[PDB]
């Protein structure tokens, strides 16, 4: 299964996917991305079983739109991650579940301040700076617990993901073809394409 | 069983085997395993027959409807999509399905899309599904070209068909090419592994450990 | 004039209310000072009355106790 | 637990002409290992020069058998007695065929006809439900004795001209009807003894611009 | 539950509910639609029988259907909201299932027909609003309005107007806009609106709302201290001339 | 004109009749003429098709429901799609629970049944249309004439439309003569013929006026119409 | 008012006695089958000059082969369009061919008699019946070019020539002796112009009227402004002849 | 035949308006009178209780104040025994927007939601629609202070101040003029307890047939107070405003 | 088939006011004349037996009932509608709290409930409303003693004395000076029966008066013994035997 991460620093938030798509025995694709702008302030980042995942992605996208369009104002990740929490906790003990391991992130116009919550294939609502799912958890959780800081920047949080990077393409026989950076802040949704050297 | 398609400066690309396998035995040797849905868009055979044949047949109602109802042609984004719905609601019924949804625009160009029983859609340029697949996919990739003319783009694409049938045993027969541009869809003609095999081991001398 | 046309642009109308169309196509010619009554007059009345006085018409009640 | 399929025997085989189409199959039906009767047809005329055999499950061939002539049937009434198209009766099964999922009919069956070009057309449906054109082939478990011997005298396939070295392909002939029956029956003798539910007689009618012709012959009964 | 037909063909053949919906609709604000070569206008007047109704709350007489096609409406304002509540809901839809921001015709079609089965489906009556739908479609810059009548019937207006006192505006559209030559300018056409309105609001600066439709996802809602500012210059060139 | 105990169907009058029903047989009356007949061994529809204007049709008058049986219209031509559905709905049926052809009294039976349960509950509005259902089965050639009413009998022969039940009195004289007729269908058309022309009153019988069917042991049902039934005029 | 589906004593059912005549409230509608194909027109009647000539679209394609026209309240057909579309896309799909005009036709004119309270034995709802008329058109392999009028009282009829609406009695007349089976679809397409110009409100353009065509080869076809234009001037020249 | 006892609810008259909402409308002035100020520091809700007497209980009773959350609270005018069920879904959908979010449920949505509740009887169903109008009150970090008011039709609109009931147009003659945009709680709830003085069909003020619910916001922030004014705190604001 | 009244059968007269429910005032004004009244200690209700036929057996008739065993009800309206009624509270007040949170619901949310069905009476198609008037009074831990009267539009109001029937004016204008802050049980019964005794117009005896009370938890009536949470049922019924020893008492 692919590789989904996630890192908040005091000033933003970053998000990172695998491009990777191992179905069968072939790589399908290995440009692609798994990432889904709820609001122009939120960014969704999805992993888990691929049967579930893309359909799932858009219900949610089109749930936020329409509440977004109907009253005008932006929802709270902390909403959202409600919202999406409550959908994992619905489906799961239905005839088909939703396995979609999620990660849920975006900055906060009331407190002026970036949010990123984890939410399991079991719809677990957790509140942390950073936090990944399935395989890519091991070597995040380990290095990220030495030099991540809670007043750091995004400049060098960047660099503390490039070190991620590396601890992942070094101790993963699964290739994930390189990873998509996408910064969340309050100027809006930016994608950064250096993820090997910064 | 191997299909394939590529995305190039003229067109859309593909080639398909012809070869129908019952387990073991190959049940037929002159199936067609391109649906054409209409002068438009494509649509290709992977996996269960029956369960790709009439969704990809059904898959021509929904476009004759909304053609009728938005007087302007659907796009590829919408057909890839809503195949991609019926079968994700018809996921864990047993249903195996593999297709290519190749089709042409104004605005967005020449557009491949991937779907399967799984309900996975996907966005790409080189797509290549069945059961040598991966036979095929050490061919194109080698050779791709954004500039390939027209002939040079249906000859890899009948040496990769070709390369992936010789390995694979479901992957045999007739080798059937189809060129799409803005009128749509163009068939090429039908091409027997018979007369292209010797004639490429003769020519370019390729497959040097046959015999003969 | 074009009896033929004002008589189309009128329909289900009572003979009362053609008699008042008449009536009304005189009047509006008499308002304008004209000592002749067009076509056009004969459309500005026809659609006044036929339309204008419709909300206030008997032949859709008393149809349906025949 | 229960078993809801189950298998009977039989062989059907249907072959594609220029202006006729023919469909034959035994008429020997068996259970498990003995032989449950000796005149049981299997081919049947389905009305509009169209005929069709179900191999398979007896039951699941004979419901499919009866539902597309009230199809049939249903088609006549309402199109103003319209002639169907041997493509329309194919599309039809199909949809039939894909009439439920989860239980399929385990039923191979083979339609035999004539275009709207009075050009002949068998057609070979999957029992998951999938159909295409096709020139010949045989169904059943027997179809595996049969199909590869029509390729010779029907494709003259890995058949090269004598005196060319192999170089040269055999220009392709038509047959006429005594030509492919003739082929038939041959096929069905050879068979009769390599496969044991293959006998009890050979049921094969022509389709033509006449109509449609019965013909039997006794095959070894044992 | 209620399966009583409420709309029965009369006699004279019109169907009695619809042509009384029309009447519904004939007296609710007037609302006035213009378009000019990339600029679309929907101005809209408020009613001035109560005061004390702030600004910030109260529902905007146009409705953001979406980002790039909004809604006006006219009559009863009870039952139009149901429709742009629809009509939203419809178009994320549409989103989904067609991976394509909706179009003008499209939305209006639907609303067409939502109106249109309200007419036909037994125990409900038809709905009292008329509504005007503009905006412009996805990577395409022509404004369209359109007007949906609670009988079904919807077309293409060059300017409409719908409400009381809908004669006089229609009129006054007649003579002072050109269909072959539109105003070139955002200020041309809200000047036209807002001359439009004083036809029949006849004082009201506070309760005159109006709305700009721009493309490229671009719809503002002009404040009053801009309204103001055009009524100006209006009444000033009025008068004098 | 309309009274007091119209409303709906299901209403009694003092007399003791339905209003409805009686309304659904002016219907029929009003319709056009329609006479058919029926031998030992042949059963002979004869319609009289009319036409809007000088550039229109004519309408099917006589729809097929099984090769065995038959059906002519006198009335409400869209009830006569349902009535005609329902018919081979059972017909079908039959064919594939029983295998036995459907018995023309029966068809009569389920055909009045379905009337009915319009005509019984609020909400339903007789069916306005007449049936004269043929057909052979293996007791016999047999005719019937349904009404909206339920009212199904059988007859040697009848005529249900406008000034149609005035050609009856052509088939009584000849009752006597019509049944011992047999395996000489096309006499038994020309009667049939010669009946519905005591029921013209303006225009005569032509190539298009005139659609007939008949149905037998040797001769299955078929429709004849164009140029086909000329050689009967 | 008293009752919905209930008879009369004249024994035609009510409403679609009131939408027999109710069609004639709406626009015209004009069609004329020729061996060559037919010819369809309508009446816009732009209830303004701010109206958009392109905007009402009073003449639609059921498929390829077969179209129609309108008349009346338009906006109750738009049930019936999509159900025809439905019917002809749902045929084609079961029987891999074009659906018979007259198949057509009757599947569409079954749905005019659905009105009715409490529908039992199975689930259907309608209060009313549609108070809008059809002239089905089209093409088939069997008879050829066919023109129908889909009726809201569930009738058809084949049709040589006809018009509806306003002019079903004025323009129809006309239709008696102007028609015979040798017509061409040119002298066809200027015949409807001069009935309508005959049966026309204001004066003719391509901004007034609309009209179309089927083809056994080109298929249903909306024929355009500058073609219209053109028409309107044959039309001019042929009236003043002598 | 089930259509002579009809009475066909939901049809329009000749003219053009409903006739079942219009007597609603006639059925909200003969209850009593309610009144609503928005003030800056906080929304004040008063109401007057019809049909008051000596035996009347007055301990804990509250029929024209409900609570539909912490935040939000309602008046009712009308027919309490319609506006109990309508309370009810209130309360259920903003438990549910709780539910879905986990966030207080902004009035609006709320309002929105009893309007559509209300909408959906005077469309379709044959059923007489709700003759209760509400005045709706509540606090979020949104707008601030929201005041909305509906209406049998379901309608509703934003307003500084709203007197719905009997006497409507007189309470809000009267309170126009003395509305400003700068009062206090305080000034805002004398001059509610003078307008129900001067708009009263009896001759004093005693406490008992008076209802006071107000919203304030003091050194805690984000979280309002709401507390429904008890007899015993109601009697002190009379001698405050001089009525006594 | 099916129920085709499905229109609601209350409409909204022009005048503003509903007719089905002004008209079940009037069914309700007119009939048997009860009474309720709270004391500090208790809530007593009363109401009379009008013996139709003196062949009846008043017995088996019971024109009061036991919601809980904490609750009790009395009306003024029709038999059959409160017997319909009585047996349908009592079943969803079970389901709303037996069920769900174990015990017996207070007095306060039992009538908002009760007064459910009745508001939906008025509002469901093909139906005609309650024609009857329930007096309820009831005790909680909380809220303390409380009596409630509902009418049939629905609404209910908290009242200290009430009176309902024909003799509803005079009864009700006769409690104000009866009444006061503090009050005893046997005051409160004394009272009650002082206040039916012109309002009754048959026989005065112990078996035409119904009088129940609501007072401190007798254990006698328990059932069990050994549990010191509960002890007893609150609401008590006097017998003809009990009523007919105050009754001289006056």
């Amino acid at each position: 299964m692919d590789i989904i991460l996630g890192i908040r620093v005091q000033d933003s938030v970053i998000l990172a996917s695998s491009k990777a798509v191992t179905r069968g025995i072939s790589v399908l694709k290995d440009s692609d991305d798994k990432t889904r702008q709820l609001s122009p302030h939120t960014l969704m980042s999805f992993a888990g079983e691929a049967g579930d995942t893309v359909q799932f992605a858009e219900y949610i996208q089109a749930n936020i739109q329409l509440y977004s369009i109907r009253e005008d104002y932006e929802l709270s990740p902390q909403a959202v991650s409600s919202f999406v929490r409550q959908e994992l906790a619905k489906s799961i003990r239905s005839r088909r579940p939703y396995q979609v391991n999620v990660l849920i992130g975006g900055y906060d116009k009331k407190k002026n301040k970036p949010e990123l919550y984890q939410i399991d294939y079991l719809g677990t609502k957790v509140e942390l700076p950073y936090g990944a799912h399935g395989y890519s958890g091991f070597y995040t959780f380990s290095l990220l617990d030495h030099h991540y800081r809670p007043d750091m920047t995004t400049e060098e949080g960047l660099d503390l993901l490039k070190l991620c990077v590396q601890e992942l393409e070094k101790r993963m026989p699964m290739d994930f073809k390189g990873v998509i950076v996408k910064i969340v802040d309050k100027d809006g949704i930016r994608q950064v394409d250096d993820f090997q050297a910064q | 069983t191997t299909t394939l398609a590529f995305r190039f400066q003229g067109g859309i690309i593909v080639a398909v085997d012809s070869r129908a396998t019952a387990g073991n035995w190959v049940a037929s040797q002159t199936v067609k395993k391109v649906i054409e849905i209409n002068p438009f868009l494509l649509g290709t055979m992977a996996g269960g027959a029956a369960d790709c044949q009439f969704w990809e047949t059904w898959l021509g109602s929904q476009c004759r409807l909304h053609e009728l109802r938005e007087k302007e042609r659907i796009s590829v984004a919408a057909a890839s999509k809503i195949l991609s719905n019926l079968v994700y609601q018809y996921k864990g019924a047993g249903l195996s399905m593999g297709t290519m949804i190749c089709g042409y625009t104004r605005k967005e160009g020449p557009t491949i899309y991937y779907v399967d029983s799984d309900g996975t859609r996907l966005k790409g340029d080189i797509f290549c599904v069945g059961s040598g697949q991966t036979f095929a996919y050490g061919v194109l990739d080698s050779n791709y070209k954004w500039d390939l003319s027209v002939e040079d783009a249906l000859y890899l694409g009948k040496r990769s068909i070709l390369a992936a049938a010789h390995r694979d045993a479901y992957s045999g027969g007739s080798v059937n090419l189809y060129h799409v541009t803005e009128d749509g869809w163009i068939y090429h003609g039908n091409h027997d592994v018979g007369e292209l095999f010797w004639k490429v081991k003769e020519e370019e001398g390729s497959f040097n450990n046959v015999i003969g | 004039i074009r009896w033929e046309l004002i008589s189309r642009l009128c329909p289900n109308s009572t003979g009362a209310e053609l008699r008042s169309v008449c009536t009304e196509a005189g009047m509006f010619a008499i308002r304008a000072r004209r000592k002749v009554a067009t076509e056009k007059d004969f459309l500005k009345a026809v659609d006044k009355v036929i339309s204008g006085y419709k909300k206030f018409s008997s032949t859709s009640r008393y149809m349906q106790y025949n | 637990q229960f078993n809801p399929y189950g298998d009977n025997g039989g062989t059907i085989l249907g072959i594609a002409g220029e202006d006729f189409a023919v469909l034959a199959g035994d008429t020997r039906n068996i259970t498990d290992y003995s032989i449950n009767s000796r005149y049981e047809p299997k081919v049947f005329d389905c009305g509009d020069n169209i005929v069709m055999s179900a191999n398979g499950f007896a039951a699941d061939g004979d419901a499919l058998v009866k539902r597309f002539k009230n199809s049939v049937k249903w088609y006549h009434f309402d199109h103003n007695d319209k002639k169907l198209s041997i493509n329309s009766a194919a599309r039809n099964i199909q949809h039939l065929l894909y009439g439920k999922r989860f239980f399929p009919y385990y039923v191979h069956t083979i339609i035999a006809g004539l275009d709207e070009d009075g050009k002949g057309a068998v057609y070979s449906f999957d029992p998951v439900g999938s159909y295409e054109r096709e020139q010949c082939r045989a169904g059943g478990a027997a179809a595996s004795l049969i199909m590869p011997f029509l390729d010779n005298q029907v494709n003259f396939k890995n058949q090269y001209e004598p005196g060319t070295n192999g170089k040269v392909k055999k220009p392709l002939k038509y047959l006429s009807v005594e030509e492919v029956i003739k082929l038939v029956r041959d096929s069905f003798t050879s068979a009769t003894e390599r496969h044991i539910q293959v006998g009890d007689g050979l049921e094969i009618l022509i389709v033509t611009k006449d109509g449609v012709r019965k013909e039997f012959y006794e095959l070894k009964r044992d | 539950g209620y399966d009583r037909a409420l709309s029965i063909f009369s006699p004279d053949g019109h169907i009695f509910q619809v042509e009384y919906a029309l009447e519904a609709v004939k007296r609710g604000t007037c609302a006035v639609g213009v378009k000019g070569k990339n600029c679309v206008v929907l101005g809209c007047e408020r009613r001035s029988t109560l005061k004390l109704q702030d600004t910030r709350i109260t529902p905007s007489k146009v409705s953001k259907i979406d980002s790039h096609v909004v809604l006006s409406f006219s009559g009863l304002n009870a039952d139009s909201r149901i429709l742009i509540e629809k009509a939203r809901v419809e178009a994320q839809s549409h989103r989904l299932t067609l991976e394509d921001p909706v179009t003008v015709e499209y939305l209006t079609r639907y609303v067409a027909g939502v109106q249109q089965r309200y007419t036909q489906s037994g125990g409900v009556r038809p709905f009292g609003v008329s509504t005007l739908i503009a905006g412009f479609d996805p990577r395409d810059d022509e404004p369209k309005l359109y007007q949906t009548e609670p009988s079904g019937i919807y077309s293409s207006w060059s300017a409409q107007t719908i409400g009381r006192n809908s004669k006089t505006v229609r009129e006054f559209l007649e003579k002072n806009y050109d269909r072959k030559e539109p105003p070139a300018t955002v200020e041309e056409c809200v000047k036209l609106t807002v001359r439009s309105l004083l036809e029949v609001v006849q004082t009201g600066a506070k309760n005159i709302e109006i709305t700009v439709v721009k493309p490229d996802s671009d719809i503002v809602a002009l404040s009053s201290e801009e309204i103001n500012q055009y009524v100006t210059q209006i009444e000033q060139e009025k008068q004098e001339q | 004109f309309r009274n007091n105990y119209d409303g709906d169907t299901v209403t009694f009058s003092p007399t003791g009749r339905l209003f409805q029903v009686e309304y659904a047989l002016e219907a029929i009356k009003q319709g056009s003429v329609t006479v058919g007949l029926r031998s030992n061994t042949h059963a002979v529809l004869v319609a009289l098709k009319r036409n809007a204007d000088e550039l229109s049709s004519y309408q099917k008058k006589i729809i097929k429901c099984d090769e065995h049986m038959g059906l002519s219209l006198a009335g409400l031509a869209p009830d006569a799609r349902v009535l005609s559905n329902y018919l081979r709905q059972q017909c079908n049926y039959s064919s594939l629970v029983f295998n036995r052809k459907l018995a023309v009294e029966r068809a009569g039976h389920l055909l009045c049944d379905k009337a009915q349960k319009n005509t019984q509950s609020y909400g339903g509005r007789p069916y306005g249309v007449g049936l004269l259902i043929i057909g052979y089965d293996k007791s016999g050639a047999h005719l019937l004439e349904f009404q909206p009413s339920g009212n199904v009998t059988e007859l040697y022969g009848t005529a249900i439309g406008a000034r149609s039940q005035g050609a009856k009195t052509y088939l009584e004289r000849t009752l006597d003569t019509f049944i011992k007729i047999d395996g000489n269908p096309d006499e038994l058309i020309k009667a049939g013929v010669e009946a519905i022309s005591q029921s013209l009153r303006d225009e005569s019988l032509t190539v298009d006026n005139l659609s007939i069917a008949i149905v037998g042991k040797d001769t299955p049902f078929t429709i004849y119409d164009g140029e086909a039934v000329a050689k009967y005029i | 008012d008293r009752g919905v589906s209930t008879f009369s004593p004249e024994g035609r059912l009510f409403q679609v006695e009131y939408s027999l005549e109710a069609i004639k409230l709406g626009s015209t509608a004009i069609g004329i089958a020729t061996k060559e194909g037919v010819v369809l027109g309508v009446e816009k009647r732009a209830t303004s000059p701010l109206l958009e000539s392109d905007s009402i679209e009073k003449i639609v394609e059921i498929d390829r082969h077969i179209g129609c026209a309108m008349s009346g309240l338009t906006a109750d057909a738009r049930s019936m369009i999509e159900h025809a579309r439905t019917a002809a896309v749902t045929h084609n799909l079961y029987y891999d061919e074009d659906i018979n005009v007259e198949s057509l036709t009757q599947s569409v004119c079954d749905l005019a008699l659905r009105f009715g309270e409490g529908a039992s034995g199975e689930e259907r709802l309608m209060s009313r019946p549609f108070g809008v008329a059809l002239l089905i058109a089209g093409h088939d392999a069997d008879d050829g070019y066919q023109l129908f009028h889909a009726e809201p009282s569930g009738t058809f009829y084949r049709y040589n020539a006809k018009a509806i609406g306003s002019g079903s009695e004025g323009a129809q007349a006309e239709l008696l002796n102007e028609w015979h089976s040798s017509l061409t679809l040119k002298e066809a397409e200027l015949l409807v112009l001069k009935i309508l110009k005959q049966v026309m409100e204001e004066k003719l353009d391509e901004n007034n009227a609309q009209l179309s065509c089927i083809t056994k080869q080109d298929g249903f076809k909306i024929y355009d402004n500058e073609k219209t234009a053109e028409l309107i001037k044959e039309l001019k020249e042929k009236e003043a002849a002598e | 035949g089930s259509r002579r006892y009809d009475s066909r609810t939901t049809i329009f008259s000749p003219e053009g308006r409903l006739y079942q909402v219009e007597y609603a409308l006639e059925s909200i002035s003969h209850a009593g009178t309610a009144i609503g100020i928005m003030a800056s520091d906080g929304i004040v809700l008063a109401a007057e209780r019809k049909v008051t007497s000596t035996l009347l209980e007055q301990d804990t009773s509250t029929e024209k104040l409900y609570k539909l959350n912490d935040k939000i609270a309602v008046a009712v005018a009308g027919l309490t025994a319609d506006a109990e069920i309508l309370i009810n879904t209130a309360r259920i959908h903003a438990q549910n927007y709780l539910k879905t979010y986990n966030e207080d449920i902004p009035v609006e949505i709320l309002v929105r939601r009893l309007s559509d509740i209300k909408q959906g009887y005077t469309q379709h169903g044959g059923l007489r629609p709700f003759g209760v109008s509400f005045i709706y009150a509540g606090y979020d970090d949104r707008y601030g202070y929201q005041l909305y008011t509906s209406n049998p039709s379901g309608n509703y609109t934003g307003w500084k101040a709203i007197s719905v009931g009997a006497n409507t147009s007189a309470a809000q003659t009267l309170l126009q003029m003395d509305y400003k945009d700068d009062m206090k709680v305080d000034d805002a709830i004398e001059l509610a307890l003078k307008t129900l003085s001067k708009t009263t069909d009896s001759s004093a003020l005693t406490y008992d047939r008076l209802e006071f619910a107000t919203i304030r916001k003091g050194a805690n922030d984000g979280e309002v107070y709401q507390k429904i004014f008890k007899p015993q705190e109601i009697k002190d604001i009379l001698v405050k405003t001089g009525i006594t | 088939m099916t129920d085709r009244y499905s229109f609601s059968l209350t409409t909204f007269s022009p005048s503003g006011k509903l007719g089905q429910i002004d008209y079940a005032l009037t069914a309700v004004k007119q009939g048997v004349t009860s009474l309720g009244i709270k004391a500090t200690n208790g809530v007593v209700i009363a109401t009379e037996k009008k013996s139709s036929s003196p062949l009846a057996m008043s017995e088996t008739l019971s024109k009061v009932s036991l919601l809980t065993p904490d609750i009790g009800a009395v009306y003024s309206g029709m038999g059959p509608d409160y017997r319909v009624l009585v047996d349908k509270s009592r079943k969803v007040a079970h389901t709303s709290y037996k069920r769900i949170y174990g015990e017996y619901p207070p007095t306060k949310l039992l009538v908002s409930e009760v007064a459910k069905i009745m508001q939906e009476a008025t509002q469901s198609g093909g139906v005609r409303p309650f024609g009857v008037s329930l007096l309820i009074a009831g005790h909680d831990e909380f809220n303390g003693f409380s009596l409630y009267q509902v009418d049939p539009s629905g609404s209910y109001f908290p009242w200290k004395a009430t009176a309902i029937g024909k003799g509803s004016v005079a009864a009700k204008t006769f409690l104000e000076k009866r009444w006061n802050d503090e009050l005893e049980l046997e005051d409160a019964i004394h009272i009650a029966l002082l206040t039916l005794k012109e309002s009754v117009e048959g026989e005065f005896n112990g078996d035409t008066i119904e009088l129940a009370i609501i007072g401190d938890e007798n254990p006698d009536l328990l059932g069990y013994t050994g549990i010191p949470t509960d002890k007893g049922p609150r609401f008590r019924k006097l017998t003809s035997q009990e009523i007919n020893d105050r009754l001289e008492a006056l």
